[PDB]
């Protein structure tokens, strides 16, 4: 009766949702090549694969999503993987050339060879569920594909759509750890759309997940499969209060509406707590109340910046399994007593609780050991606006001598995109400075 | 002859209501399934306050559900007791108002409140005589609070005449779930004051200290919480529905606990609660019944009566009892707290016994009392919408549904003079 | 191989609907440790104290 | 004493009638291979009214199957009942009448028509004292709107005296499902309505209608539309088998409802017509009964009653009820509806009361309706058959058999002239 | 208990007869050597008393090479070997060799066999000729054969099963001279000439079936599904049964306007079918489809007069009931004003049977619309152009009246033509 | 439960295995008893355990794409009338099972796809009879077959009737027993 539709952009897009569908896939308990072995769960209250997984009259079950790309390499890998049956093939959208880590590429010039069939098929699903709760689009922050069609394919279905809800789940450019020279270009020309367009984006860095794998699961050289894993997890724990039964159910127009408290401020962060490995679990306690605690401290968030220069604003936690309200409100009390957690003196109440009676699920071989609670803290905190005075930092320095701007401009794109979007910027950061302050 | 219709609006009405006709279908001796179980003709005599017929001494209730969300209507058919309703009277919408006031008030309630109405009016019309309604919902929320508010003007406006009791579940910052809490009960309380005979404010801060100080539950539930308010509204009402030596229905008190027509926020409160270690280290006659009665740590609307006055208290007794024991209990309590009482009224104790107890137990009381302790309750309210407002925060979600900021600033106005009220007998 | 006839067109569910003296009543029970058990447990149950 | 013949002409027509003869074995408590299994006297008192003992504790149905297409009948055989009927009532031709009339009328339909008069006459000439007749056709099809009317035709002509009842099943446009049914329609109702004494509509669409509003059927197959339409014959005749405090046969019912010959066309229906989810919820009165049987959504036919005056009602109650009740609530929904009803007729309705209902329902009753409204269905067939008859859609097929362009012309001018007579009396 | 004759003439004919007693044979479950590891055969086959089963079927062609495949083919054991008719000199693509000169050599021998037929028969319900348009003998030779039919059988039933010439795509130079000389028999003998073209079927497999490179033997596979389709109401019960009669009936409005399309709803690859759900609803809308119809013409250029919707397998007749109230409310599909109920439903409840190696992906229902429109005049008026520009300079009519035959008939057939799509556009003008 | 037909002449046994093959061959045309049992055993299970849809139909297992096997319990009771005291399903499926330390599984094992005794014969140890004969039929044994989402009930039959406790649950609802020495694993973490 609820369903969301998935968009994954650009190879990191679609390979966050390879992990993504393969917890979906585990937890609802559906095959990978579609089938669905359980016939008593087609029934009564297990009825909950409807959200993301479309039925089919012939036993498959497809998933509500739209893998779109600009090159072929990676979506031909997952039509030669385990998954290829899973998707619809129609659903499977490829270029021939991708967006060669160039924003116009992506949002002109390519984009527009494609966009059309995109929409047609977001359309197709949208059409065949009755009870659209939102968009859920993965796409690389700082990539070519993943920042110019994600441009174009956001604005497009906020004018198609508009009321919907659409959560974006983007990785942020790290502070040191850019994989390409013109990230901080693609980033910022897509900050402008992603900011007007989107109703919350969970930004993330690769190097806040690199130190939380190889702190709390002793991974000394990780690899992007544990990143998507955990981006899946954070995902799945989101979007479990519109799937399963218990107190305090959390819908997407209630996450809106509890933690973002103005129209522009609604780039909160994200982190999966209870992320421990299978040895350091059986001494861990793994309670309610240090399972809260983990989530405050500097080393959990998984975007690189200290929230401590940065009152929280608004927090949602989305807690999973075994979980009573009484710890939950002991471990609030706990969290607010604390000097060094600030908050702002405009919020009396910041934390929306959200509470479910599944427990995650863990995929085998996994890193992630087998838990009993869970908790997502999504903190509208204003600390993150030092990450975007790094990316405007980095703007300036190559914008000063004019780097790469041959390359955008060659594509259709004018050059006073780029100012634009930094004035953009600049804005956002003197919005957050000014939200921030006490009054 | 004096029928009640019950309404349940958003997830904790729903489940409080859920409760409540559990607790009553014990009561009165009804099977889950409709049919009739019971073994005393008084269970089935009145039953027709509750309960309709529907042949084959089966019966179910006059409860009318509602909400925005239908998952609440699945979990309330899965959960117990869930197959005694009606599923016609199962009215839901597409999705929930999300904690917004204005969601559940003007469009998604407005589109509701046809359908729910016309259910509520199809269910009154039947009735010989209705007394009146009551409804169970929470504050904090969007569509319970709401929408429920919006069904308490229209109910109020259609039938001017009939008794109308709101349990609503006001917030408190130390049990805080939410994050817009304050302004949907800041909205809320405006309605409340202009469109209720009698409201029995209820708060999670006092059930979870209840639970844990007077019992000594170890990990309670929503579930503990709601059988309390539960047993309260089936305390208050138990005059209707059995004999005894001095009865008393809903008008009564709502006669004897309202000098002035805006001063009837109640504070509910239930006497045999104690914990299973002291079952048989404690007696249960009435002295010992009253002191819980009127102790300060024996009531759920999280206020200490200490820093207020009683205008007016009643104690809904049960079971065999002799009437000399509760008057001289009545007057002892009344005499030696006479601080914690108003001077100007004579008498502040209205005395109501009931010749049938709940299952299980050999009498009970049901505590409701009309103490200027409130003023902590909303205090806390405005101090957090004003911080709130102060800077305009989670303000574009209600704006964006059709509210305004003068509707906010009206809202706070009314509820400040409702605690001026309050406060200026004091004294 | 060779052809096959339907039951599901013989079916005849209103002759069931006309009667009004067969109730089923008795359901199964949910899986306590599932999601639905849980809360039925919890938000729809209490421990006995009188 | 009072036999009645039931005669099944076309696919629609067999179908409806192994339904009827099941629902009637039901009844009785007549096992499927023909033997008694009841285990009321009242049961097998009045078994000959349907029946023909065959000794052994056999009742072989007194029905003849008549069909062009031997499928049809094969599949009877093969059915739940095949042992039930007797094996050489089965008269079939070859081939089917392939959806024409003149096929099924004139040379293919009268070739076999000989041998079904012969068995009927066998099976009539075998009473003690005949009733009537009943045949169960569709007007749509080839072979049952022509076979049927000739089958009519010749049993006025042998027996002008005993009463003719015609279940058909007029075509719908909504659910259209042939290109020429509007010609096998016309050129039936020509002999209807001269010939038969008592023709009940029925629609496929109206019967869907009801199986989605009221029921709340997701999937209805025509096993339910056919249980519905033997509900409803077992309904029309149950006072011919079971004692009642107010007895109705088929020539009183006959007497009170029309007025005149050609107005013999009724709107039939039933009344505890229940879904799954409310029938425990909801309590079978005599006023509800009555609501539904009234109820527009209920007719079994596609015209909305409430477009018409009501010339004449029957409903036939089934169970044990108060008189009083039934003659309150009759006249009540007179009064409540006056504009519904002609003004020239003082009491407008016609009441019977039985004593033993269906089998594990415990009242019902069955509403049978003469109003102008059904003047809609002839207006809509009408209109197609001028549509097509404007440019001989298919007109070549019928005149290869025989037929006449003179004759089309006549069945439009006769049927405009029965929507006349109904239009008429419609102010 | 009812039972069809089926004719196959040419090569076409006989390689889509082919294909159809495949089908049927996994459809009945009948080995290729006639052995049946109750009453569905009955119809397609004739039982041997000694186990045995052999079809209902002549396949009748002058070249030989075709015949002999099937004598050395798997189906060898399947057919009466005296019912394989064989002659020794094809038409080479001539009407007049196909009509007189090879006809009259096997013509009488056809004859003889065809009564064989119907004498062991008591429920004969009509004929399946399957032939060429544009081919030598699957015209003369299947003109001449439908003319000493429409004689002996003269009140039966004659549906016939054509290949029509594609509007672009050609294997022949003088197809259109034997095409409009066989248009002069099909109106005057034929009940029902459901016509299909290559080139739809090519553009059927290139895009829905997503096959690049067909040659002949998926498209026969289509025309023995659309037969099969046709026939199934007379072998497998159900509700709403369609036999011959009633179909035609509801099909044909007028005695010359008995030309109807052909279309086959759920055609999709094996892989496509796991992932959609084929709803009748969706099955019958995109039956109307232009790029679904087995005529390369477009049906929206025309007005409908009579559809007939076959479903089979696992189908609810409400179903069918609001997919057709749906196509009913849609204005780009047109009917004629004169024919207010154009729809004749069939429900059987028997699903397809598909073939190992076909294309054809395995379905819970499917649905075969047979509509006549008006729009197929556009293929008539496209043989008139190209019979006209092969006339006026006379290009190949020497061996035509060369072979025994006379000038004019080419004349008298061009006109006949004219006069069929002359009523064609008078029925359909709007009342 | 009662049906208007005498099984006994087309069951040889009381408790008579149904293949698709066997269902394909009584046909609901002129063996219409087979299926209406089979139809009304599935509305009765389908009922009891509340589930929204009819999982165990006769048309769902003639045309499911792979073979199944229902057991039908009955009684003749006179003439042409029989009960039905039970329903079972069982077939071969291909399961992504994941045994204990997360090692992870791909074999084929028999599968419970309905269990279901009608309340009445529920106190007569019937079902056991029932289980023991599909055992022997399908000669499996307990240890290498899978529970499709078992109910409480069943959990409680399989403790008391083969010791056999504590079922791993696959993330496919499936419980399958503590028995994985089924075939090597093609995963080792
Ligand atoms: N209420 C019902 N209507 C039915 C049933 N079977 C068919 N019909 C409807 O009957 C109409 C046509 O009737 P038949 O199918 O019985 C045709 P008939 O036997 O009269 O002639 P032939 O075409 O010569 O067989 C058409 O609208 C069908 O949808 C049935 O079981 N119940
Ligand atoms: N966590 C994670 N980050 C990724 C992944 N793939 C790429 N990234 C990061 O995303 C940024 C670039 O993403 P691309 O995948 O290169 O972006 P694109 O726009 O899809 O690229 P083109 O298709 O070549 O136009 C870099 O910071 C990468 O480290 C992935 O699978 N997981
Ligand atoms: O065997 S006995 O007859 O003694 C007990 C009845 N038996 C219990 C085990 N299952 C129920 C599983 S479920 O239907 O509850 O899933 C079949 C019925």
């Amino acid at each position: 009766m609820r369903e969301v539709i998935s968009i994954h952009i650009g190879q990191a897009g679609v390979q966050i949702g390879n992990a993504c569908w393969e917890l979906y896939c585990l937890e609802h308990g559906i095959q990978p090549d579609g089938q669905m072995p359980s016939d008593k769960s087609l029934g009564g209250s297990d009825d909950s694969f409807s959200t993301f997984f479309s039925e089919t009259g012939s036993g498959r079950h497809v998933p509500r999503a739209v893998m779109v790309d600009l090159e072929p390499t990676v979506i031909d890998e997952i039509r030669t993987g385990t998954y290829r049956s899973l998707f619809h093939p129609e659903q499977l959208i490829t270029g021939k050339e991708d967006a060669a880590n160039n924003y116009a590429r992506g949002h002109y010039t390519i984009g527009k060879e494609i966009i059309d069939l995109t929409l047609d098929r977001i359309r197709r699903l949208a059409d065949n569920c009755t009870g659209l709760q939102g968009f859920l689009v993965f796409h690389s922050f700082g990539g070519g594909t993943g920042s110019g069609f994600t441009s174009l394919l956001m604005e497009r279905l906020s004018v198609d759509y508009g009321k919907k809800a659409k959560l974006e789940f983007s990785i942020y450019p790290a502070p040191q750890v850019s994989t390409a020279v013109v990230e901080p270009y693609n980033s910022i020309l897509t900050t402008h759309t992603t900011l007007e367009h989107s109703d919350c984006s969970f930004m993330v860095d690769n190097e806040a997940i690199y130190d939380i794998c190889r702190r709390n699961l002793d991974i000394e050289r990780p690899s992007y499969t544990n990143l998507n894993r955990l981006i899946g997890q954070i995902v799945s724990s989101i979007t479990a209060s519109l799937r399963f039964d218990g107190a305090l159910n959390v819908d997407l127009t209630e996450f809106q509406t509890n933690l973002v408290p103005y129209p522009r401020i609604h780039f909160p962060l994200a982190t999966f707590s209870p992320v421990i490995s299978a040895e350091k679990a059986y001494h861990e306690q793994l309670s309610v109340a240090e399972i809260t605690n983990m989530c405050f401290e500097p080393h959990n968030q998984m975007v690189k910046c200290d929230p401590r220069h940065g009152k929280y604003m608004a927090v949602c936690l989305l807690f999973r399994g075994d979980v009573v309200p009484k710890d939950v409100n002991a471990a609030i009390a706990t969290i607010k007593t604390k000097r060094s957690i600030q908050f702002v003196d405009w919020c009396p109440t910041g934390f929306k609780v959200g509470i479910n009676y599944q427990p995650p699920t863990v995929v085998p071989g996994g890193d992630l050991a087998k838990v009993p609670r869970a908790v997502c803290m999504l903190s509208n905190t204003t600390a993150i606006a030092e990450a975007w005075a790094r990316l405007d930092h980095k703007f300036d320095l190559m914008y000063a001598k004019r780097a790469f701007v041959h390359w955008y401009v060659g594509e259709g794109m004018e050059e006073g995109e780029f100012s634009e979007a930094r004035e953009d910027l600049a804005a956002l950061e003197k919005d957050y400075e000014e939200v921030g302050v006490d009054s | 002859m004096r029928e009640i219709v019950h309404i349940q609006a958003g997830q904790c009405g729903n489940q409080i209501g859920s409760k409540f006709w559990e607790v009553i279908s014990d009561e009165h001796g009804i099977d889950p399934s409709g049919q009739y179980v019971g073994d005393s003709d008084l269970q089935l005599e009145r039953i027709n306050v509750y309960y309709n017929e529907a042949g084959s001494n089966k019966y179910v209730p006059r409860a009318v559900l509602v909400d925005l969300e239908p998952g609440t209507m699945d979990s309330v058919r899965s959960g117990p007791f869930g197959q005694l309703f009606r599923p016609d009277n199962y009215v839901f919408g597409q999705s929930g108002a999300g904690n917004n006031w204005a969601k559940g008030h003007y469009t998604e309630g407005a589109e509701l409140v046809d359908n729910v109405l016309d259910v509520v009016r199809k269910e009154a019309e039947s009735t010989d005589c209705l007394q009146g309604f009551q409804l169970t919902h929470s504050l904090g929320g969007g569509t319970g609070s709401g929408m429920g508010t919006l069904l308490i003007s229209k109910i109020r406006e259609e039938y001017p005449d009939r008794i109308m009791n709101t349990f609503s579940v006001v917030p408190s910052p130390k049990v805080s779930d939410t994050v817009v809490e304050p302004y949907n009960a800041t909205l809320s309380v405006h309605q409340l004051v202009e469109n209720t005979d009698s409201t029995f404010c209820i708060d999670n801060e006092a059930l979870y200290d209840i639970c844990f100080r007077t019992l000594k539950l170890t990990t309670p539930t929503y579930g503990d919480l709601n059988h309390l308010v539960s047993a309260t509204m089936s305390g208050v009402t138990t005059c209707l529905r059995f004999p005894g030596q001095l009865n008393a229905d809903l008008r009564k008190l709502a006669v004897n606990m309202v000098p002035f027509p805006r001063l009837h926020f109640f504070m509910p409160g239930f006497a045999p609660l104690t914990s299973r270690s002291n079952q048989q280290y404690r007696a249960i006659t009435v002295p010992e019944l009253t002191q819980q009665c009127f102790d300060a740590k024996n009531m759920m609307a999280a206020c200490d009566p200490r820093h207020g006055r009683y205008l007016t208290a009643a104690a809904i007794f049960r079971g065999r009892m002799s009437m000399k024991e509760v008057d001289e209990q009545m007057l002892n309590i009344q005499n030696k707290n006479s601080s914690y009482f108003v001077d100007w009224i004579p008498n502040n104790v209205k005395t109501a016994v009931c010749d049938i107890p709940p299952r299980g137990l050999k009498m009970s009381a049901t505590f409701i009392g009309n103490s200027t302790a409130i003023q902590e309750l909303f205090k806390r309210i405005s101090e957090q919408f004003t911080a709130m407002f102060r800077r305009k925060a989670f303000l574009h979600w209600y704006t964006g549904e059709g509210m305004d900021e003068m509707e906010f600033t009206e809202a706070e106005s009314n509820m400040n003079d409702l605690v001026s009220e309050y406060q200026q007998y004091q004294e | 191989t060779s052809p096959i006839g339907r039951n599901r067109p013989r079916h005849d569910s209103v002759a069931d609907l006309m009667r009004q003296d067969m109730l089923a009543g008795v359901r199964a029970e949910v899986d306590p440790n599932s999601p639905t058990g849980l809360k039925n447990a919890r938000d729809f149950g209490h421990r006995r104290i009188w």
